[PDB]
């Protein structure tokens, strides 16, 4: 279950 | 949040022409900066993003610039599909935004509307309302002025009105306006006039009648 | 190919809470960041809110304050979004959308769902009645007179009008509906014929409200003003 959504992943750190 | 702005808010344009829209950041986002198109009653569909990448399927006369706060939409070569409504969108930060949109229509040369107004009907009546209707029909552009007068009365709050889309044959707009009062409050008054003002009109035209004419 | 599909949509009354979903298809559901967008009608695409691939984070537009929750399931892969205390203009198309891929270069709100409607009211389904917009001399422009029909009082939307059972097309205009501060739509479809038909030619406009099976054919008589 790989994470693809870096974008917002980031934003949530 | 960050708010976007974009310039004009609509536009008239033909097939063939090169059109420019503008996005405005109120802060710095970087290249994080979508283009999306929407047409009537369908989904939005991404054009553009990371400030300058097209989307796959996308036709290639659509291009992004810009960078920080300021970006362009260009459209090198209007084609029929491209008259649609167009929004920028951040992806820099949370909460994610949309600008406000920027519709396309079709260019033509100015129509002045043909103005008709109806009275309401013997059916209506004998329920306890009376809806009179306006019709402002076939004209361009979008833009125009209805108001309801009823013994030189200017209406506010009692009416409301609705504009068909562009059509696809002739690029005009008609547009329908109802005021509607209570059977008791219409038996009160003598002349109800429809006054509408638009660019194609050197005046403001005038139709009227005489309840119980 | 990418698939996602909203479904719950539809009326409910003010106060109440009403829960939307999304499906998908075409990817790994929990490897993605997934968004929500309304639009209400006439209006611009306004952002709803986001929840991180493994539930985790979620974070809403500004105006949300709380009044709204994004939820998923990992397991049956679906996503919701739960609206609380339901007011009318909360009435929009709510749409799903997929958030971004890091391999494929994908932005956020790439892929989008089709949307569903969520319209609130307190309104019950009635069907309209339907009145003539009859021709007189105020509705002539030279040779040419308009007419119509005023289809009032229906809830909730759809109506579809013809004329002369569809063999009537050219010069018809069938407006937006307008929502009456009664919480019932108003509609108007218009017509232009030759002025010199009016004496001969019978004019009925055929109208369709299926929510209510309101089936009305209205006959259009001119008028002698
Ligand atoms: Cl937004």
């Amino acid at each position: 279950p790989s994470k693809r959504s870096f974008i917002e992943d980031l934003l949530f750190n | 949040d960050i708010q976007l702005t974009q310039s004009p808010s609509s536009l008239s344009a033909s097939i063939g022409d090169r059109v420019t829209i503008t996005c405005r950041a109120s802060q710095d986002i970087a290249n994080k900066l979508a283009w999306f198109q929407q047409a009537p009653g369908k989904a939005p569909k991404s054009l553009i993003y990371a400030a300058s990448r097209l989307q796959s399927g996308v036709p290639s006369q659509f291009s992004g610039s810009g960078s920080g706060t300021d970006f362009t939409l260009t459209i090198e070569s209007l084609q029929a599909g491209d008259f649609a409504t167009y929004f920028c969108q951040q992806y820099d930060s949370f909460p994610f935004t949309f600008g406000p949109g920027t519709k396309v229509d079709v260019k033509r040369t100015v129509a002045a509307p043909s103005v008709f107004i109806f009275p309401p009907s013997d059916e209506q009546l004998k329920s306890g309302t009376a809806s009179v209707v306006c019709l402002l029909n076939n004209f361009y552009p979008r833009e125009a002025k209805v108001q309801w007068k009823v013994d030189n009365a200017l209406q506010s709050g009692n009416s409301q009105e609705s504009v068909t889309e562009q059509d696809s044959k002739d690029s005009t707009y008609s547009l329908s306006s109802t005021l509607t009062l209570s059977k008791a409050d219409y038996e009160k008054h003598k002349v109800y006039a429809c006054e509408v003002t638009h660019q194609g009109l050197s005046s403001p035209v005038t139709k009227s009648f005489n309840r119980g004419e | 190919e990418v698939q996602l599909v909203e479904s719950g949509g539809g009326v409910v009354q003010p106060g109440r809470s009403l829960r939307i979903s999304c499906a998908v298809s075409g990817f790994t559901f929990g490897s993605y960041a997934m968004h929500w967008v309304r639009q209400a009608p006439g209006k611009g695409l306004e952002w709803v809110g986001v929840m991180s691939s493994d539930g985790h984070n979620e974070y809403y537009a500004d105006s949300v304050k709380g009044r709204f929750t994004i939820s998923r399931d990992n397991s049956r892969n679906k996503l919701y979004l739960e609206m609380n205390n339901l007011r009318v203009d909360d009435t929009a198309v709510f749409y799903c959308a997929r958030g971004s891929d890091y391999v494929d270069d994908s932005p956020p709100l790439h892929y989008w769902g089709q949307g569903t409607l969520v319209t609130v009211s307190s309104a019950s389904t009635k069907g309209p009645s339907v009145f003539p917009l009859a021709p007189s001399s105020k509705s002539t422009s030279g040779g040419t007179a308009a007419l119509g029909c005023l289809v009032k009082d229906y809830f909730p939307e759809p109506v579809t009008v013809s004329w002369n059972s569809g063999a009537l097309t050219s010069g018809v205009h069938t407006f937006p509906a307008v929502l009456q501060s009664s919480g019932l739509y108003s509609l108007s479809s218009v017509v232009t014929v030759p002025s010199s038909s009016l004496g001969t030619q019978t004019y009925i406009c055929n109208v369709n409200h299926k929510p209510s099976n309101t089936k009305v054919d209205k006959r259009v008589e001119p008028k002698s003003c």
